[PDB]
């Protein structure tokens, strides 16, 4: 099988900047190479075929180049809608093989998150489980640390995080962290706290509640 | 305009069988080579099968991963390509796309190969804090817990509220069930006056839930 390797795996660029990403095949593929853009939850959109032919309906700022094993995609001047993941594909031989993708995101100013903590609902507790949720709203860059404490005991291994992507309405990220406890454990403790570290904050921010208070 | 639309996916048990179909229009179908490609968070994009146009006698080609189990076919009179999948394996899970030899792509059909049963979600409120800063911004949401398979969609106020909404990617829990959250930020001033309802749809279980989220009484 022909291995397709893309570089970089991910990058940021500012509005209007020139962007070049590369795709290297483990052997000569004779320019039988296509490039695609994919946005979250959507199908791939073909940009370039046969290494350098622009597809109809694709802006002229996209161009492909290269030969032999080494290919490149260039965006002459980035537009906001160009965020997404870009893939290459060879069809010189069977099997057809894809690169691993290059994620392209847009640069913008640092933003500190606003932080919110949510106790488990009484409705959920009726069923034996407690979910405690910490929300980090509208921050940039993506790196952030969420620390859970229950009566000052650091919680490790019983939380899961999910993060949004930039999109047409938002150039910042948001993140939810969910701490899962049994009802019996939840009702044996008082202080529930989420502590957030982010470079936009001077010091970490902690949001907490006491079980059974408002 | 070229259009492609896949159908046939859903939940199926390991060892089972499932047939996908792709409806095509906007080009001379018999002259087009067609392909199936699948995508997963795990393995990325993977080519599955290719079938020749009429001039190439509908010749077929397969990824070694699926050879002997999958069969690609086409009905030119119907402008349809098909993928018959037998002896399905957990690792065949993914979004399956039909494509005109990589020029145009359908929206995809999700194939979930799993022994787990379909389960609709429970929807729980993420109630706005009683300490919401006066004159400031409050957050509220809904927790969509314990469903299978994917996917779930969420809207707020039947689509009338979109500003400030963040609907997070689902997470797979240790139980094998998914959970996701959707939140919205609103003026603290509006919590006493406005109504907030999250509309949850889990089509795989035919489950729809409208959950009104309000401040907890005290």
């Amino acid at each position: 099988d022909i291995k397709m390797t893309q570089s970089p795996s991910s990058m940021y660029a500012s509005l209007g900047e020139r962007v070049t990403i590369t795709c290297k095949a483990s052997q000569d593929i004779n320019s039988y190479l296509s490039w695609f853009q994919q946005k979250p939850g959507k199908s791939p959109k073909t940009l370039i075929y046969r290494a350098n032919r622009l597809v109809d309906g694709v802006p002229s700022r996209f161009s492909g180049s290269g030969s032999g094993q080494d290919y490149s995609l260039t965006i002459s001047s980035l537009e906001y809608e160009d965020m997404g993941i870009y893939y290459c594909l060879q069809y010189d031989e069977f099997p057809r093989t894809f690169g691993g993708g290059t994620k392209l995101e847009i640069k913008r100013t640092v933003a500190a998150p606003s932080v919110f903590i949510f106790p488990p609902s009484d409705e959920q507790l009726k069923s034996g489980t407690a979910s405690v949720v910490c929300l980090l709203n509208n921050f940039y860059p993506r790196e952030a640390k969420v620390q859970w404490k229950v009566d000052n005991a650091l919680q490790s291994g019983n939380s899961q995080e999910s993060v949004t992507e930039q999109d047409s309405k938002d150039s910042t990220y948001s993140l939810s962290s969910t701490l899962t406890l049994s009802k019996a454990d939840y009702e044996k403790h008082k202080v529930y706290a989420c502590e957030v570290t982010h470079q936009g904050l001077s010091s970490p921010v902690t949001k907490s509640f006491n079980r059974g208070e408002c | 305009e070229v259009k492609l639309e896949e159908s046939g996916g859903g939940l199926v048990q390991p060892g089972g069988s499932m047939k996908l179909s792709c409806a095509a229009s906007g080009f001379t179908f018999s002259d087009a080579w067609m392909d199936w490609v699948r995508q997963s968070p795990e393995k990325g994009l993977e080519w599955v099968a290719e079938i020749g146009n009429k001039g190439n006698n509908h010749a077929t080609y397969y990824a070694e991963s699926v050879k002997g189990r999958f069969t690609v076919s086409r009905d030119d009179s119907k402008s349809r390509v098909y993928l018959q999948m037998n002896s399905l394996r957990v690792e065949d899970t993914g979004t399956y796309y039909c494509t005109t030899r990589f020029a145009y792509w359908g929206q995809g059909t999700l194939v979930t190969v799993s022994a787990a049963s379909t389960k609709g979600p429970s929807v729980f409120p993420l109630a706005p804090s009683s300490k919401s800063t006066s004159g400031g911004t409050a957050a509220l949401g809904c927790l969509v817990k314990d469903y299978f398979p994917e996917p779930v969609t969420v809207s707020w106020n039947s689509g009338a509220l979109t500003s400030g909404v963040h609907t997070f990617p689902a997470v797979l829990q240790s139980s094998g069930l998914y959970s996701l959250s959707s939140v919205v930020t609103v003026p603290s001033s509006s919590l006493g006056t406005q109504t907030y309802i999250c509309n949850v749809n889990h089509k795989p279980s035919n489950t729809k839930v409208d959950k009104r989220v309000e401040p907890k009484s005290c």
